[PDB]
């Protein structure tokens, strides 16, 4: 918020009061993940380097 | 007292009269597999292998 200011009602007019306000903003870390399972037979028998292909 | 006294084995500890142990197992010497000795052996390098034959 911002503080307002006011026109005084001539000499010895009664001045008014004002304030400002702060608040908070947040950021939260979240997790994304997955598992890739492969048999030992396919890793041994495959011509191509299969973990380096999927990474 | 008297003359009949003699040391028996029942008078000695299990640490005085220990049993010997023999670390070799009593076993029938293992016969090899028939096919792994008799058949012709080749190294495979995939789940299937193929060869030419005369027809």
């Amino acid at each position: 918020s911002l503080p307002d200011a006011y026109w005084v009602d001539g000499d010895t007019g009664l001045k008014q009061t004002t304030k400002n306000i702060w608040s908070n903003v947040f950021m939260t870390a979240e997790e994304l993940a997955v598992i890739v399972p492969i048999p030992d037979a396919l890793i041994a028998d495959s011509d191509l380097p299969l973990w380096d292909e999927v990474k | 007292a008297g003359f009949a006294n003699i040391q028996g084995r029942a008078d000695l500890s299990d640490v005085h009269l220990p049993d010997q142990v023999i670390k070799d197992v009593l076993q029938t010497a293992p016969e090899a597999s028939v096919l792994l000795n008799r058949a012709r052996k080749v190294r495979m390098s995939s789940k299937k292998t193929k060869q030419p034959v005369l027809a």
